[PDB]
RNA sequence: GGGCGUGUGGCGUAGUCGAGCGCGCUCCCUUGCAUGGGAGAGGUCUCCGGUUCGAUUCCGGACUCGUCCGCCA
RNA sequence: CAGUCAAGCGUUCAUAGCGACAUUGCUUUUUGAUUCUUCGAUGUCGGCUCUUCCUAUCAUACCGAAGCAGAAUUCGGUAAGCGUUGGAUUGUUCACCCACUAAUAGGGAACGUGAGCUGGGUUUAGACCGUCGUGAGACAGGUUAGUUUUACCCUACUGAUGAAUGUUACCGCAAUAGUAAUUGAACUUAGUACGAGAGGAACAGUUCAUUCGGAUAAUUGGUUUUUGCGGCUGUCUGAUCA
RNA sequence: UCUUAAGGUAGCCAAAUGCCUCGUCAUCUAAUUAGUGACGCGCAUGAAUGGAUUAACGAGAUUCCCACUGUCCCUAUCUAC
RNA sequence: UGAACAGCCUCUAGUUGAUAGAAUAAUGUAGAUAAGGGAAGUCGGCAAAAUAGAUCCGUAACUUCGGGAUAAGGAUUGGC
């Protein structure tokens, strides 16, 4: 499933949401509906926490997540920051990054093996995730646009990328992170496809305004089926 | 003509004439409405305005962005020595309005208190309820006449109480004074009580607690003579106005050949007695005790005094409010402080508030540091310091 | 709460204390009042303003 | 705002009224964009509508591209300069002022975000915080 | 704003309730200082309703254009 | 600006909404008509500022009707409590566009308001052009430059004292007068009711905001004769210190 | 061709000269009865009543742009008299 | 000091005259400063602000070839 969802009417998931497979993340300021949908789907193997990162409702485009790790921006309070390890699993590790981009889902698109980054974020951060992700980093572009995880939407499986991408450049995306991309829209032809949704190894939520050929795109290349 | 462009009226007609209030302590022009199955307290409190601080809190209100996250707010302290009870009042009930019709007082009266019957105390024989007290110390006889006389009739009973001025640092040396209604039990009760409490005193915990919403009553403060600009903020007139330009141009049409009443003029701004109502109260504290600006997470041993005493008025080593936001008057100022004529549900009013961190900088400056030996541990040791 | 460091002076910010700037190159700054924030905005080296941490750091001063 | 709006926002210290130009900080080719309007101010006479941190604004490109110049277009303001006071009390602001181009929706009509950008604007607008770099 | 009149082919223009000519150019024929001749195409008669049997034509409304008269001390 | 009658329009159907031919009124925010008052002078356009009043109600409150399924809209009632904006052009009133908004309603008060302002226009004397005139000169034709005086009196209004009520002091009562709050968005209800679909509400609840008002100065910002501290120029006190 | 002494030539223009008029088209602006460039059956332009052009100059009149600012949003504070 | 019988301070000389005292309300007259915006004000940028000396670099259209021109636009300045 590509499950439709709204964020009190918005159709931008990735921008209120963080899944991973081990965890789940939700704004607090969320309806019933919106809710309901990762606890029906997501089940009770899978903990979902209601979560606030610096003071904002923005959880997918200030963190970025790992089923090893968990990576918050300085601005997090220690009150949300032991919230977060107190209902996060034990194996799961959670660290503040010092950093000037300080917008780690927009920075980082990421996956349980490799990861792509902004090309300018510091060596130290880079180690950082190296370190605490356990994951493997490239500094690259996605046809010139440098916010990687605003624009690649990505997985173990497979992985969506920008529409107006070149085609050498997917190759090339394609060899250095080992899994088969497509160029695709999410949300009625929306260009933001990793803020339009989030993803992982069995389920993926979108916007309502989702079409049925975008969906069908969107289980074909995660393997959702 | 008609004028070319509405605009709304400057100012508030309802808050007229703004000339000087009669006295210096604003009259309780209402009190909270009595119901006889309460215990018997009073409706209302006296204290001195001592200033302003800040304090962070975490914020409860399930629905805001803010919920469950730490907010700042400005507090205002009224320093509250307890009350001292010296008599009772009866009021009975004609067509004409309510009346007094006796007036008993307590025995032996203090100075600060007697010290309010007159104008020239260091030249006098101080003769002041002299005869009253030689009308005591009989058995009972010209006493409990008046008190069954208040019993028997007299539907509403105040207390005449009045504040301790010499436990303050103000150079006043002279009480104020004042009636509060009672509100709780039968006449008989209102009046035994009043009786058992006389020459005792009153704590302010016994009137207020936490997080109760309060009313407070002051005078404001003064400000002489002033412009129609900044009295009722009216529109500066351009700058090449002959004549001068912080006016009002009309002051009126041709017809009604009079200035109106409405018409916003110049005179005395301030000093106007005030009522503002539903002011929380954070924190009821007591001045027989150390660590009145510690919270249970500041937990430094602090008193609510900020360093270098409060501005214009001095030390808190009584007790006090520390009530929500701004309340009318300066500092040093007598203010009565009363409780709600209403029950206010509002899910803001029912907020249960603990405070966080209490600021006790310096308000003379901008301070760094909250104690002495926070500023002497950053410091290190200094030239005077051996 | 959490008391902040000036980043001028190194004096320490309580709550609602001072002001905050972030510079165009998305660096943040925090000042404890209005003469480090004209200080910083007159582009005074903070080693060289007697007065600060940084200096008595560098000068050994009380170290 | 208005339309657009995802939830409600606090008052923030108004600094931006009518003809002040800002910085185009997107990368649709514009350079300034010159405020016209305030989405949702109200009427007071003489009293010029002005616009803060987060607010959605008619804006025309006085320099820039001709494509973009000569024609009113909605924008959102995204830093303000102007200093504002939060509910946890900090006083904070940037050193420019600058918003981006967007439809009455509030999708941006750019890709990316140069320089920070604030949280109350972040927050309010979901495809602000999506193309933006760093939120502060 | 109001009044009065006006609206035809690509262009100009004739119309009593029963759309023609000229100009542009389609073709053919026919000629230095490049003509002429013969068959062509070309309209929702500004539009919408009613009358009639049928309205370019009569009437009503709308659009459009062109004229004339209009604020203050 | 409002009625009465109703031939017709409205698929059908006079009156949901309109309404010809006729006819009865109201108003003095139009322009006329008249010449009553003022020529030993009532300062004459527009704008700015400010108060109050009217309702023939643009919005907000509660309702009735529909050619009201919902959404949007139209007609009407009680209603003047409350609001009715920012600009480009023009001296303008008016107009016309841009834009926001719940809405950008109409008017009066000596065509409100010049000892309140301004002086762009008009409306002196300088000057230019066009037309007219032989000419001096004329032109609600165009253009440019052109002194805006006085309040200290009475009343009114805003504030401030105060004799006399045996004296003085404290605590009070309340006749009368005034009065104040206003409007919107988002989430949810709910993609629900309704509908064939396109579309698409409302009540209760929650969080904010607009306009207004009354205070206040903990914080932030502004202000500096704290001439408080430091720095700097020129000169003077022989230099130094000051 | 009539009439007249002869019929506005070269130039210029909604110009300080154009009633209609806020003329029409373009440009300038988000929006322009303003400005500029064109057009000309010009109420009523025009040749020492001087026509057209023109560098430099102007306490002359007008429009736009940059800088600048309490002119303004929206007012606040200080000094002397 | 400085280009300078500019402005500012001083020497010789000459005055110390202009009803005064006490407080520091409004509105004035004169002088000033203002966060963010930058003519949205107004008939109109009225008024105010900004620029400013000197040295070095650089300087357009047009032109009656003389100018425009300090065009515009940049950099520097103390003491030892
Ligand atoms: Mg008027
Ligand atoms: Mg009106
Ligand atoms: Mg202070
Ligand atoms: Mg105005």
């Amino acid at each position: 499933m590509a499950t439709r969802t709204q964020f009190e009417n918005s159709n931008e998931i990735g921008v209120f949401s963080k899944l991973t497979n081990t965890y789940c993340l939700v704004a607090v300021g969320g309806s019933e509906n919106f809710y309901s949908a990762f606890e029906a789907e997501l089940g009770d193997a899978i903990p979902i926490v209601h979560t606030t990162i610096a003071g904002t409702r923005i959880i997918g485009r200030m963190t970025a997540g790992n089923r090893r790790g968990l990576l918050v921006p300085t601005q997090t309070t220690d009150q949300e920051l032991q919230h977060l390890r107190n209902s996060l699993p034990d194996s799961v590790k959670i660290q503040r990054v010092e950093e000037r981009l300080s917008a780690l889902g927009n920075v980082i698109c990421c996956n349980d093996y490799v990861a792509l980054v902004h090309p300018d974020i510091d060596r130290e951060t880079e180690e950082l995730i190296s370190d605490v992700l356990g994951v493997e980093v490239f500094r690259q572009t996605i046809s010139g646009n440098i916010l990687v995880g605003s624009y690649c939407s990505l997985s173990n499986q497979g992985g969506l990328v920008h529409p107006q991408t070149s085609v050498q450049d997917q190759e090339e995306l394609s060899s250095l992170l080992q899994v088969p991309l497509v160029a695709g829209t999410v949300n009625r032809g929306s260009s933001v496809v990793g803020a339009g949704m989030v993803v992982n190894d069995y389920l993926a939520v979108t916007g309502l305004d989702t079409t049925a050929p975008e969906l069908s795109v969107i289980e074909s290349i995660f393997r959702l089926q | 003509s008609h004028r070319k462009y509405e605009a709304p009226r400057h100012g508030h007609l309802g808050f007229l004439p703004r000339k000087r209030a009669a006295s210096i302590r604003a009259r309780v022009k209402a009190f909270p409405k009595d119901d006889r199955s309460k215990p018997v307290a009073l409706t209302s409190f006296l204290g001195y305005k001592a200033g302003m601080t800040t304090i962070v809190r975490d914020l409860d209100r399930p629905g805001s962005k803010f919920h469950k996250r730490e907010v700042v707010e400005a507090v205002t302290v009224v320093d509250t020595p307890p009350v001292v009870v010296v008599g009772v009042v009866g009021y009975v009930e004609t067509p004409r309005g309510l009346r007094s019709l006796t007036t008993v007082w307590a025995e032996h009266l203090s100075d600060e208190v007697k010290r309010r019957f007159y104008k020239n105390w260091y030249k006098s024989k101080k003769k002041a309820f002299t005869k009253y007290s030689a009308k005591y110390a009989q058995d009972g006889a010209g006493i409990e006449r008046e008190l069954a006389r208040i019993k028997k009739y007299a539907s509403v009973v105040r207390v005449l109480v009045h504040t301790q001025i010499r436990k303050t640092p103000l150079a006043q040396k002279k009480a104020h004074l004042a009636e509060i209604q009672l509100n709780g039990g039968s006449i008989s009760e209102k009046v035994d009580w009043a009786r058992e409490h006389f020459e005792k005193t009153v704590a302010v915990d016994s009137v207020f607690e936490q997080n109760e919403m309060i009313d407070a009553i002051a005078v404001t403060k003064g400000h002489g003579f002033e412009g129609v600009t900044h009295r009722w903020g009216t529109k500066k007139l351009p700058r090449k106005t002959h004549r001068g330009l912080r006016k009002v141009a009309c002051i009126g049409a041709w017809h009604p050949a009079h200035v109106m009443w409405s018409v916003a003029r110049a005179g005395q701004r301030g000093y106007h007695s005030r009522t503002s109502i539903n002011h929380k109260i954070y924190r009821v504290g007591k001045g027989d005790d150390e660590a009145n600006g510690a919270t249970s997470f500041d937990r430094t041993k602090k008193t609510i005094t900020p360093m270098g005493g409060f501005v214009h008025y001095g030390e808190i080593k009584n007790d006090f409010i520390m009530v929500k936001g701004c309340i009318p008057g300066n500092r040093k100022r007598i203010v009565t402080l009363r409780k709600s004529l209403y029950t206010n549900t509002s899910r803001k009013a029912l907020e249960e508030v603990s405070l966080k961190w209490i600021d006790t900088a310096s308000k003379f400056g901008k301070g760094r540091f909250q104690t002495p030996a926070e500023k002497h541990a950053f410091m290190g040791t200094l030239k005077k310091d051996l | 709460m959490k008391v902040e460091i000036d980043s001028f002076s190194g004096a320490k910010i309580y709550p609602g204390r001072g002001t905050l700037f972030v510079r165009g190159d998305s660096k943040i700054f925090r000042f404890q009042n209005s003469k480090s924030a004209s200080l910083f905005k007159q582009r005074k080296n903070p080693r060289r303003i007697a007065w600060t941490v940084l200096f008595r750091k560098h000068h050994k001063k009380g170290i | 705002s208005g339309n657009g709006a995802q939830g409600t926002k606090f008052r923030i210290s108004l600094g931006l009224p009518v003809g002040a130009i800002m910085n185009c900080a997107d990368n649709s080719g514009a350079r300034n964009l010159y405020i016209i309007a305030v989405k949702g101010s109200g009427s007071r006479l003489n009293r010029l509508p002005a616009a803060s941190l987060g607010d959605m604004v008619m804006a025309t490109v006085k320099k820039g591209k001709p494509e973009l110049r000569k024609k009113v277009m909605p924008a959102i303001v995204v830093r303000q300069a102007k200093s504002w006071r939060r509910r946890d009390g900090v006083f904070l602001y940037f050193e420019d002022n600058a918003g981006v181009i967007a439809n009455p929706k509030g999708e941006m009509k750019g890709s990316a975000i140069t320089g920070p950008v604030g949280k109350e604007c972040a927050d309010l607008w979901p495809r602000v915080a999506s193309n933006s770099g760093v939120v502060v």
